[PDB]
RNA sequence: GCCGCG
DNA sequence: AATGTGCAACAGCATGATCGCGGCAAGCTGATCGTGCAAAAGTCGTGCCAGC
């Protein structure tokens, strides 16, 4: 049996733990992550007409004033939708072929761990066949009655 | 003392003050520009490539001459961590180390084990070696002596010789080396399940059942003894097809 | 030092302690390793 | 053959007395700690509720009789018996394995 | 369409155990069903509920 | 066979009776319990051929 | 009765192996057609093959090309 | 949850 | 001579801390409303023929 969510959650399994995968995947701290995922901030997708980053973490003020100068162009959105948007239009091949690059040309100790961290989960992703876009789940599974 | 070190030595802790080691030629150079960090910064040229090592201060130079220091001689005194032993001195010193260290332990109280069943306890601590040249798909991450091995045979075998990779063997506690082996299964029944499973889940990775517990969990005649004989003949067939 | 892969050879590990002759093939050694490294303790003075 | 086990006649008895024979049991103590501490022995039934247990074994077991109980488990398989006959039996071990 | 077996067929050859994410057209493929309805069991005729 | 095959149990019993001592193995219950508390997260595990 | 294990051990030397011939040697017996090759006292089938392998008239090669007999017979 | 047994 | 970068110390959080066995109580405690209507299903008071 399943059940359908009718809205897209995020798996704690996977969301916290001291390696987060999701975290390190999107190459942002926990916090910010565990702050949009229960609605105290927005995050921005796109938006390269405005001045907003790609990932952004403006919150409601930050949001308001968008919105009154910006105006359209900004698509801002809070729940694990965000998530779901900013993880399918993530690229493997290309992201990983820059960070690669990024590693190779400049030496320091400090960022080399952590590039060759999110280096071997990329290419695990890639080579597993997995969609990082299961992590979080659309529909949740239910056990057999008589477990 | 105690045997809350049988424990330590096992799970091979660095101590509270290490004893620093040097290497082929220990030249006098004391300290150049020594500031308010690690002071006494001695930088032995020995011929190419010098080593530059801090130290704090706090703790007292032994060698203040040169005497033609070799690798693996006791810059300052303290004990020794045993990846310290393991790096610079080579595999047969840090068994020597781990086995008297722990005989000693047992020993004083007046207990008989053979050193053959140390030995094996170290033999599975001394796996998954750091691999530091490149060419055979490997660069700069530990793998396993085991599968290092192999991959050299096959490429010194070959043509390109020069393709095999020398490695840096590493030192892994007993609760560190059982949570990294290859079979998930395994691991994932001894420490932390939720940090393994999920390590597993997502490099999508396979069993294989070739331990003791991944046979014992599905129910299966374990590899050893009495089983061992089947277990081979399965293996076979699995290569012919 | 016994360079094997997924195991030990019989020689370079020595004679089993149980019995006389040298060890067969198939022998479980690291749990019996373990299992004598591990009976004692219950008195280690700690 | 249920009933007739149920009701204990004396036939009964002497056919349990015939299936023992050669039937090795293997005992185990609570705490395990090596591979000694679970050893098959050849039944011998007796008339009581304790088991009896071989003085010279007990240092193996670490076992004194001071209310100390084990566990008896019956390898009930031709596999089975002979490991127990030839890998678990009490004059199999006689070295220590440490 | 008669003597069948299925608890001994069952029981099928494997060997090394595989894991992996579980896709949600995969979580579909396991289910028999969906469940709407949160109640346990009713005690007005002691059945699981619809 | 002794604690956890289901169908394990009654073909080894019938076998004694019999008179055979055959154990006839199989797939302990406690292993498909495991399977499905795994599956029953967002983690698919399997039984590869 | 086997009290000791021990001349099947030289006998076939594994300790590991004379298990599984004995084996195969007791289902033969057990589930029949196969008599035993020494005389029975009674014994179980275990002690019997037991005996077999110690008295040297048992082994791997000889229950194969036994084996072998008997389908070349069929 | 408590108590005891080796 | 003012400035940016890499290294190290301190705080917070995750994890695990023996194996069997026996006996006794108390919790184990546990519910989403009504809705008001067709639509269906069932039921009851009544009359029917067939057997003695
Ligand atoms: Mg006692
Ligand atoms: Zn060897």
């Amino acid at each position: 049996g399943h059940i359908e969510l009718a809205s897209p959650t995020a798996h704690i399994w996977f969301l916290k733990s001291l390696p987060s995968r999701i975290g390190l995947l999107l190459d942002m701290p926990l916090r910010d992550i565990e702050r949009v995922l229960y609605f105290e901030s927005y995050v921005v997708i796109e938006g390269g007409m405005t001045n907003l980053e790609r990932q952004q973490i403006l919150t409601e003020e930050q949001y308001l004033d968008a919105l009154e100068e910006f105006g359209d162009e900004f698509d801002a959105k809070m729940g694990a939708e965000a998530i779901q948007a900013l993880l399918k239009s993530m690229d493997l091949e290309q992201e990983c072929e820059q960070l690669r690059e990024e590693l190779n040309e400049t030496n320091s100790e400090t960022k080399r761990k952590k590039l060759t961290k999110r280096i071997k989960l990329l290419e695990a992703f890639v080579q597993s066949g997995n969609k990082p876009e299961w992590m979080i789940l659309t529909v949740l599974p239910v056990l057999p009655p008589d477990l | 003392g105690g045997l809350p070190r049988v424990a330590d030595l096992f799970e091979a802790r660095r101590p509270k003050e290490p004893a620093i080691l040097a290497e082929i030629s220990g030249i006098v150079s004391f300290g150049k520009e020594t500031k308010g960090k690690r002071r006494l910064v001695i930088t032995p040229v020995d011929g190419s490539d010098p080593y530059e090592e801090m130290i704090p201060k706090w703790r007292q130079l032994n060698v203040f001459e040169g005497e033609r220091v070799e690798r693996g001689d006791v810059i300052s005194d303290g004990p020794e961590a045993p990846h310290d032993i393991l790096r610079l001195r080579g595999v047969h010193a840090v068994t020597r180390y781990i086995v008297n260290e722990v005989q000693d332990v047992y020993r004083l109280q007046g207990v008989k084990i053979n050193d053959k069943h140390i030995e094996v306890i170290v033999r599975q601590m001394l796996r998954k070696a750091t691999i530091v040249n490149a060419g055979s798909s490997d660069f700069l991450e530990g793998e396993q002596v085991e599968y290092s091995r192999v991959k050299i045979a096959n490429r010194e075998l070959e043509a390109n010789g020069k393709v095999g990779a020398t490695y840096s063997r590493d030192l892994l506690g007993i609760t560190k080396a059982s949570l990294a082996t290859e079979s998930f299964i395994s691991a994932a029944s001894f420490q932390e399940t939720t940090r393994v499973l999920t390590e597993a889940a997502v490099a999508g990775k396979r069993d294989e059942l070739r331990g003791l517990k991944e046979n014992v969990i599905v129910g299966r005649l374990i590899p050893a003894g009495t089983g061992y004989a089947y277990h081979q003949d399965r293996m076979r067939r699995r290569a012919a097809g | 030092s016994c360079d094997t892969d997924f195991g030990v050879c019989a020689h370079c590990y020595g004679r089993d302690l149980a019995r006389g002759h040298i060890i067969n093939k198939g022998e479980a050694i690291g749990v019996i390793a373990a299992q004598s490294i591990g009976e004692p303790g219950t008195q280690l003075t700690m | 053959a249920k009933k007739m086990v149920e009701r204990e006649e004396a036939v009964v008895w002497d056919i349990l007395d015939e299936v023992i024979r050669e039937h090795p049991v293997l005992l185990n103590r609570a705490p395990t700690l090596h591979r000694l501490g679970i050893q098959a022995f050849e039944p011998v039934l007796i008339e009581g509720k304790a088991i009896q247990l071989h003085p010279l074994v007990c240092a193996a077991y670490n076992a004194d009789f001071d209310g100390d109980q084990m566990a008896v488990h019956v390898p009930l398989t031709l596999e089975a018996q002979l490991e127990a006959r030839a890998l678990m039996m009490s004059t199999n071990n006689i070295l220590s394995p440490a | 369409l008669l003597k069948f077996l299925k608890a001994q067929t069952k029981t099928e050859e494997f060997d090394a155990i595989k894991i992996a994410l579980a896709s949600p057209d995969m979580i579909r493929s396991w289910s028999f069903g969906e469940v709407k309805k949160p109640e346990t069991i009713n005690y007005r005729t002691f059945k699981p509920e619809r | 066979v002794k604690s956890d095959d289901v169908n394990g149990r009654t073909k080894m019993y019938k076998n004694i009776v019999d008179g055979n001592h055959q154990m006839e193995p199989g797939m302990p219950e406690s292993f498909n319990v495991l399977l499905k508390e795994i599956r029953s997260l967002g983690i698919n595990i399997e039984l590869e051929d | 009765a086997r009290v000791t294990v021990q001349d099947a051990v030289e006998k076939i030397g594994n300790r590991f192996d004379l298990v599984l011939v004995a084996a195969r040697r007791a289902r033969q017996m057990q589930v029949g057609g196969k008599d035993p090759l020494v005389p029975e006292e009674n014994d179980k089938t275990t002690v019997i093959a037991l005996r077999e392998i110690e008295e040297g008239l048992i082994n791997n090669q000889i229950l194969d090309v036994r084996e072998r007999q008997e389908q070349q017979e069929q």
